[PDB]
């Protein structure tokens, strides 16, 4: 049994980006994804309406720019037999810190932590913990970094295995990595 | 009085001993996703521009209309048809685009700026536009800016500046305070990143208790402890200004919420003291956990002097020393359930950053865990 999950956040459509890279539209065709987690800073309706139809359980937090102030902060999910809690991340202080996202974990008694207010793309497994930070999709800019990569994350869910494929638009190609994870 | 120390964290180790180790994907491997009055002529026209014409253009007839249909906005103008008009006007000036020509894209801004004064939605668009302006020199010519660059990335900054003030919500002006100070930082304009976050603070204590979310009247505690926290999280990169005390901003922003007027039956002041200790904590280590491309921040500006790291070790101590009078007055006050709850945040805080290691602060963890079980 695959779920399929897709992490995906700070598209700033439109405050720093005007769509999506031209690939990812044509990647993300509907009717193969399940679930959708967003870190947040869509910013208008219009990003929630098109992730509205690449699936049918959309999920998305709160951003520190997102139009729509009724999304929640955070949030738990239960997808197959992972609990996923989803933040934007800028609450964490410092941005993206270790520590200060394992209290996060250990608050909502949670297997998954997506968080991804630093743009940069990051997957660490921390205390037998899963960890992922997809980055933004549309590249959109932050003082943090110089070269912002383009990114989102597909985590295909089976019993304990989460097989997690990152898809980075590098240059003019899409690069994607293949992440292992399984629960104890 | 039980002091404060800073665990000692090697960022760039832990992420790479706690980093995944990802296999690419080479073509054949397997990833999922293989294969004046009559506002309704300018509607008309804008609803057409925005459907049928996808690529950005190098206006004036567009202008016009976008002139007469924003000229309609009065007192007697719902909030549904300005937001439909501030949508409008935005997907106008979205395909305005003049390409590596940066001066005559913020001179549209700032004539934007000057024609659309009335529609706060559109003056936020154009800020954020104005901030990617500013961003994408900075990006073009690779951070190492020129003389000609320098002057016009300064003018973006200037720009929002003197723009940020004239918007009515509160929430907004804070956060464009914060984002426009971010961009000024990432330009080498410190002065002015200085006077955004200055300018941030000072607008902090006006935050009311109620504030509008689509019509309804809500609390705006937690949205105010969610600005602060992004506050506090930016403070960590942004340099001190020789002619001021240490942590600066930190201080101001400390005090600022210290007489900000909190509800009565409210603790989250608490939790954002509790909040202050993971800034500290990390900005007292060797080298941050993130950088501005060359913006010396405080890491490599006092170089961990002695000094500093022992002015923010007792700022540390007289947050801790605020947040322990607090858990003492929660205990006369019998309402223990919020004195259980702060307690596990504290020792919470305590074991992610904290220095465990010392007797002291150990003590006051193991104290607080047991304070914290006594009434379950």
């Amino acid at each position: 049994g695959h779920r399929l999950v897709l992490v995906l956040g700070d598209l700033h459509i439109p405050h720093r980006c005007n769509s999506l890279p031209a690939k990812f539209k044509k990647l993300l065709v509907p009717g193969k994804i399940q679930h959708i987690l967003c870190t947040g800073n869509l910013c208008t309706k219009e990003s929630y309406d098109y992730l509205k139809t690449l699936a049918g359980d959309v999920h998305i937090v709160r951003g520190d720019f997102d139009e729509n102030l009724n999304y929640p902060e955070q949030k738990v999910v239960t997808v197959g037999q992972f609990k996923i809690g989803l933040i934007h991340g800028h609450q964490v202080i410092p941005w993206g810190d270790m520590a200060s996202l394992a209290l996060l974990q250990r608050q909502f008694d949670v297997d998954i932590l997506i968080s991804g207010h630093t743009h940069k793309f990051e997957a660490f497994e921390h205390e037998n913990k899963f960890y992922i930070n997809p980055g933004s999709a549309t590249g959109a800019y932050n003082a943090l970094e110089t070269n912002i990569i383009p990114s989102f994350v597909l985590m295909d869910i089976q019993a304990s295995t989460v097989v997690t494929y990152v898809y980075q638009l590098i240059g003019d190609d899409v690069k994607v990595e293949r992440i292992e994870y399984k629960k104890p | 009085v039980f002091p404060w120390h800073s665990r000692n964290r090697n960022y760039k180790a832990e992420f790479a001993s706690c980093r995944l180790e990802a296999v690419p994907l080479e073509f054949g491997d397997y990833h999922p996703l293989k294969p004046s009055v009559r506002v309704e002529v300018c509607k008309c026209i804008m609803d057409a521009f925005i459907k049928h014409q996808q690529e950005p253009t190098k206006l004036n007839a567009l202008l016009h209309v976008c002139k007469t249909m924003h000229d309609s906005v009065n007192a007697l103008t719902l909030e549904d048809e300005k937001r439909m008009l501030s949508y409008l006007i935005n997907g106008f000036i979205k395909m305005v685009s003049f390409g590596r020509d940066f001066e005559q894209q913020l001179s549209f801004y700032v004539e934007s700026r000057s024609m659309f004064c009335n529609l706060e939605p559109v003056l936020v668009q154009l800020i954020h536009s104005v901030n990617r302006l500013a961003m994408e020199t900075r990006k073009v010519m690779k951070g190492n800016h020129s003389r000609k660059t320098a002057a016009f990335v300064r003018a973006c900054v200037a720009y929002c500046f003197i723009t940020i003030p004239s918007l009515a919500g509160i929430f907004t002006r804070l956060n464009l305070y914060l984002h426009s100070g971010q961009v000024a930082l990432a330009n080498q304009c410190l002065s002015q990143a200085d006077a955004f976050f200055k300018a941030a603070i000072s607008l902090v204590p006006e935050v009311p208790k109620m504030i509008n979310i689509d019509g309804k009247m809500r609390p705006s505690e937690s949205f105010l402890l969610e600005f602060l926290c992004n506050f506090f999280s930016t403070l960590l990169i942004v340099p001190d200004h020789p002619e001021h005390g240490v942590l600066f901003l930190v201080r101001e922003l400390l005090n600022v919420i210290q007489d900000y007027t909190w509800e009565d039956n409210s603790d989250e002041k608490i939790r954002i003291y509790t909040c202050v200790l993971h800034l500290l904590s990390a900005m007292s280590q060797e080298t941050y956990l993130y950088h501005i491309d060359k913006v010396d921040s405080n890491d490599s500006l006092y170089g961990g002097d002695s000094k500093f790291l022992a002015e923010n070790n007792k700022l540390c101590e007289t947050v801790m020393a605020q947040i322990l009078e607090h858990l003492k007055t929660l205990a006369k006050d019998e309402a223990l359930k919020r004195q259980s709850s702060l307690g596990l945040s504290f020792f919470n805080s305590i074991l992610a950053h904290g220095d465990l290691r010392n007797n002291k602060l150990n003590q006051l963890s193991v104290n607080l865990w047991h304070l914290a079980q006594r009434h379950g």
